[PDB]
């Protein structure tokens, strides 16, 4: 016995079958919410108004839950439980709210602010209804971890990720108040206690540290220049991370020990490392805050003592002017050098340190990646370095494509970090000893036995537990002065990583992802709910997703593109790559060459040798002269053989008859398997025409540089089911050659190419044996460059084949080609 | 323009150069790939097979402990796009049944004459590449039922499609195997003068050594076989094509 009760926001409505027993109070709260709900606007663009029936119901739940007091059993509670259970079984199809919120963002015209307003409403409604998440969630990720199919590691971001970081803490307070608002006030009172506890804290906290006051009332919130000041910022980022951990534990419905047991290890970047060891030691909900008070204490002291040793000083307004008027950061005690190796930067900082005295010398603080360093020191000295770096860099808007690869001007970026302390520099050394007297004061020490999962040190990469000496001494030594060797510490084998630190999608999660792209390991930003468009790293939803969309694995290149072998019925052994699978012939091809592969007799011989060769159009001028050539190939080849055609893009007259001719031969059905476009990559419209009109099997393209490769990738994306041979060649190739290095453009694009399954990535140039080609089939050729292996689907041979029997090169030419000594890959650019 | 135009053909035809002197001519060649061009007139097949084997031998050593047996066998290796088991099966084609899904269901999982004959988008008429008629015929629509007999044993497998012939439903297509490498798409006509249906053998050779397009249509006396069929339907004489048109 249930009467219908309908609630609407203009055109969109929801209905709940309210039992006639509880209909009066429900229908009373119906007109109440309907007069709270503002008038419907066209597009529902304005804030504080639902766009979807999920968001409407959410607002209703939130409005009801506001009127509910959890202490007193009211007549609002039974209708709350009825409309909450109605939402759940109508919208949450078993899945977590975060996944639904993600589908709303992906599908509907809902803004991210509306989604955060829906999720806080649902969580609020769930808490006042007296329905905690006591049940252990069926989150695909953790299900796979429990079954042993996955391994998790939890990383913790540090300082300088973002400047506007407080708006993360605000967002967590506003959204998940009912979950973390106990931790936030506990941290607040812990800081307040540590201020008047410490002798000289009240001195540095000029505008206080009443965090709860600034969270509750945004107007009161001080300027960001006070907020980035380390004594405040350090522990507060600490609180942000712990709040992200709790949110995770609560939504999953685990204890902080249970979640810690799911993890196979955890580590942090700089002052995230402290959160890691605090999270490593937590066991129950009750003994959670003993670990938190430890973390808060240590983060407060390092922040106070570092600031007291080296506080930020008045900077000359001329220097601030000069850095701003060159599109560079405001000076700060850390500078990020992207796209330069450790040795280059070490040289330039050695040059800088030469002139400067010992007290102001700058040193490399963080080694984030191979080509991503952060140097720390006095912001005046770091400016004095920034000047040296601005000499070497060419303008960002300079075309070096026509210059030989090694004569180009090395181009990089250098931007000042949003941080207010020289971490991992000799400047913070004096503080070291002071922090240990304060750490022993509060008796905030970590025991090896208390730590259950391994925590990795930031300097040497080794486990924290194994340290025979004081763990608190070493973790302080690491954060303040010891440099971070990030790729040393992150060398653990793990199927998934969880980024908790600040930064959202700008923080530590995405930096690790870039620094181990293609080793299979997935990175999930556990901080913020969002949609990654490339889906090359996950967001919160993927932790709490219960469908197969949870346990998404990132491609591992070595294993997904592992070169195989296969045998035919006849018992002939083929090399089995992406390419060979399609063509059903060995994954080698001889590419169109004028005038060597213009001879129909050569093309025919090579085809009948059980390999793939392209009829070069370059030696042909008329539809007739090419047609007579092809029909001389067709006569000679075996029945059900095929051969390709190599049309040059830059010769428009060649294309204007060549393209229609092929179209006529394919509409009649000649054995033209594929078309290569040499010297140039066609426009998206012209390439589309060639695909969808000439009725080939696949299409070969020969990109000359990065811009070409990008254009190829676009064309492949535009035709996902049509196979596209990418015939990459370096500048070291025979014939018409570009200036590009053979290797570097593939290091810089292998990732972006392989994300499109229809690109059949063929390496070419400088190949004539198996020994020199093996490492590019295996993938190991990238190991010399410090990358994961990058296997290639096939190989083209251009020069090697020109001294064959069947090529019409004159014997004395063949003798002259032989007599050439040749030079290895390092020398060719002479 | 005079100096530079048409500057390549000379090396191939040293007879049409001033002294038959190659040192005048322009020969395109890669500096790096010049380290391996040392043996002249080496046969095209000798070089290519020599590179491929040089690959196979290494892969076998590194990933199979030099044991050839460990290599996975197939019917034929080819015609697999780089986008990505029951014996006596039945399939009922609607107006809405998917094209790909329908063909994957017909073919089955195991790589065999069926797999080729239902997924090979092309076939080879002589040297020519004509669109696959077997994917045209088993394009799904109302009425047709597809029975598969011995479906888990390729060699004996026989697919029968049946359609509604005058309200009642009779077999139209019997695609089966003759001698090992011969596919008979026995196309049957029931609507005849005497009720005795006329069977058109659309023979096709099956070469697994051509992984790309292993299905070729038989064209020798293929006109004669369509003639024999149209001699049964139309003519009521005994079949003979040795009569002068004149
Ligand atoms: C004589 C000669 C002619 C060539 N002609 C063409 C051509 O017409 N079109 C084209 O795209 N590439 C042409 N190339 C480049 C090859 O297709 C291939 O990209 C290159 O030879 C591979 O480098 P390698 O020669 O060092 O092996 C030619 C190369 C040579 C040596």
């Amino acid at each position: 016995s249930t009467r219908p009760l309908t609630l609407s926001h203009g055109s969109l409505e929801h209905v709940l079958l309210v039992p006639t027993a509880s209909f009066f109070i429900a229908s009373q709260l119906q007109e109440q919410f309907n007069k709270i709900l503002p008038e419907p606007t066209e597009g529902f663009a304005a804030d504080d108004e639902p766009t979807t029936p999920a968001e409407l119901v959410g607002k209703f739940l939130g409005y009801v839950s506001s009127l509910v007091e959890p202490s007193k059993v009211g007549q609002f509670d039974q209708v709350l439980n009825l409309c909450l259970t109605e939402f759940e079984n109508c919208y949450l199809e078993g899945n977590d709210i975060h996944a639904l919120a993600a589908k709303l963002l992906q599908e509907n015209d809902t803004t991210l602010v509306k989604t955060k307003e829906l999720i806080k409403n649902y969580i609020t409604a769930r808490i006042m209804a007296k329905r905690p998440f006591d049940k252990k969630s069926n989150s695909a990720l953790f299900r796979a971890v429990g079954e042993g199919n996955a391994q998790l590691v939890a990383i913790f971001g540090g300082q300088g990720n973002t400047d506007d970081y407080f708006e993360e803490l605000r967002d967590l307070y506003q959204t998940y108040h009912v979950l973390v608002g106990d931790l936030i006030k506990f941290s607040a009172e812990t800081l307040s206690e540590l201020i008047r506890t410490t002798l000289d804290a009240e001195k540095v906290f000029t505008q206080g540290l009443n965090i709860l006051e600034w969270l509750e009332n945004p107007s009161n919130t001080p300027d960001k220049d006070y907020l980035l000041s380390i004594p405040i910022s350090c522990p507060l980022i600490g609180v942000i991370q712990l709040a992200h951990y709790v949110v995770t534990a609560k939504l999953l419905g685990f204890t902080p020990g249970e979640l810690r047991s799911y993890l196979k290890g955890a580590t942090g970047h700089s002052q995230g490392l402290v959160t890691a060891v605090a999270i490593a030691e937590t066991d129950s909900w009750e003994s959670f805050f003993v670990s938190v008070r430890k973390a808060i204490t240590v983060l407060f002291f390092i922040g106070v003592r570092c600031y007291e040793a080296y506080p930020n000083t008045s900077l000359p307004p001329s220097i601030l002017e000069d850095s701003l008027e060159n599109n560079e950061g405001v000076p700060s005690p850390m500078l990020s050098i992207s796209n330069l190796t450790q040795e280059q930067v070490q040289d330039y900082v050695n040059k800088t340190n030469s002139h400067l005295p010992a007290g102001k010398q700058v040193e490399i603080s963080l080694v984030n990646g191979a080509k991503n360093l952060v140097v720390s020191g006095p912001p005046q000295s770091l400016y004095g370095l920034n000047l040296t770096l601005r000499k070497a860099k060419a303008p960002s808007g300079l075309d070096q494509s026509r210059i030989p690869f090694s004569e180009r001007k090395l181009k990089f970026s250098n931007r000042f970090l949003p941080v207010a302390s020289p971490f991992h520099s000799h400047l913070l050394v004096p503080a070291s000893d002071l922090i240990n007297k304060d750490l022993v004061k509060n008796n905030v020490s970590f025991n090896a036995k208390d730590i259950q999962i391994p925590v990795y040190d930031t300097f040497d990469g080794s486990d924290l537990r194994v340290l025979s000496g004081s763990i608190s001494e070493r973790i302080v030594d690491c954060i303040i002065r010891l440099p971070v060797k990030w790729e040393t510490t992150t060398q653990f084998k793990a199927t998934h990583i969880l980024d908790f630190g600040p930064g959202g999608a700008s923080g530590l999660g995405v930096l690790t992802h870039r620094n181990k792209d293609g080793t299979g390991v997935r990175v999930i930003v556990a901080g913020t709910l969002d949609i990654n468009p490339d889906d090359d790293y996950g967001f919160k939803q993927e932790i709490f997703d219960v469908t197969s969309n949870g346990l998404k694995k990132n491609p591992n290149w070595l294993e997904e593109y592992h070169p195989k072998l296969i045998k035919n019925k006849s018992g002939k052994i083929f090399v089995e790559t992406k390419f060979s699978k399609l063509i059903g012939r060995p994954p080698l091809l001889v590419p169109g060459m004028t005038p060597c592969t213009v001879s129909p007799d050569f093309v025919a011989a090579t085809t009948n040798a059980g390999y793939t060769i392209e009829l070069a159009g370059g030696g042909y001028f008329s539809a007739a002269g090419m047609t007579a050539a092809i029909d001389s190939v067709v006569s000679q080849i075996e029945k059900g053989s095929t051969f390709g055609i190599n049309l040059i893009y830059v010769n428009p007259f060649m294309l204007q008859w060549g393209i229609p001719l092929i179209k006529e031969l394919r509409s009649k059905g000649y054995p033209i398997q594929f078309l290569t476009i040499g010297a140039g990559v066609p426009s998206l419209e012209v390439a589309s025409e060639y695909i969808e009109t000439l009725g080939l099997k696949y299409l070969g393209l020969k990109p000359g540089s990065i811009d070409a490769i990008s254009q190829v990738i676009n064309i492949a994306k535009a035709h996902p089911n049509f196979p596209i041979a990418l015939q990459w060649t370096g500048g070291r190739g025979g014939g018409h050659h570009s200036f590009e290095d053979a290797h570097t453009p593939m290091l810089q694009m292998y990732s972006k190419i392989r994300r499109h399954p229809n690109i059949m990535l063929i390496f070419g140039s400088g190949f004539g044996s198996a020994d020199d080609t093996y490492p590019y089939l295996t993938g190991e050729w990238s190991t010399k460059f410090d990358y994961p292996p990058m296997p290639f689907d096939g190989f083209l041979f251009g020069s090697r084949v020109m001294i064959a029997k069947e090529v019409k090169t004159s014997p004395d030419a063949k003798k002259c080609i032989a007599a050439c000594t040749g030079v290895p890959d390092d020398k060719w650019e002479q | 323009i005079f100096f530079k135009k048409d500057s390549l053909w000379q090396s191939e035809h040293l007879e049409a150069v001033v002294d038959q002197d190659v040192q005048r001519t322009c020969i395109l060649h890669g500096p790096v790939a010049a380290q391996f061009t040392k043996v002249i007139d080496e046969p095209i097949k000798s070089i290519m097979d020599g590179i491929h084997d040089g690959h196979i031998k290494k892969l076998l050593h590194q990933y199979y402990g030099d044991d050839e047996s460990k290599i996975p066998a197939v019917e034929y290796f080819g015609g697999e796009s780089p986008v990505d088991s029951e014996d006596s099966a039945v399939f009922k084609a609607t107006s809405s049944t998917d094209e790909e899904s329908w063909f994957k269901a017909l073919a089955g999982s195991e790589i065999n004459w069926r797999h080729a004959s239902f997924l090979c988008s092309f076939i080879t008429q002589d040297k020519m590449f004509v669109s696959n008629p077997i994917r045209k015929v088993f394009k799904p629509s109302q009425g047709m039922v597809v029975e598969i007999s011995n479906g888990n044993t390729s060699s004996k497998t026989v697919v029968t499609l049946s359609e509604p012939v005058q309200g009642e439903l009779k077999p139209t297509v019997i695609l089966k195997l003759l001698k090992e490498n011969i596919i008979q798409m026995e196309m049957i006509e029931n609507r005849t003068m005497d009720g005795k249906p006329v069977s058109l053998p659309l023979l096709y050779n099956f070469n697994p050594d051509n992984g790309f397009a292993p299905i070729s249509e038989v064209m020798e006396d293929r006109n004669q076989r369509i003639k024999e069929m149209y001699w049964k339907l139309w003519i009521d004489e005994p079949f003979n094509l040795d009569f002068d048109p004149r």
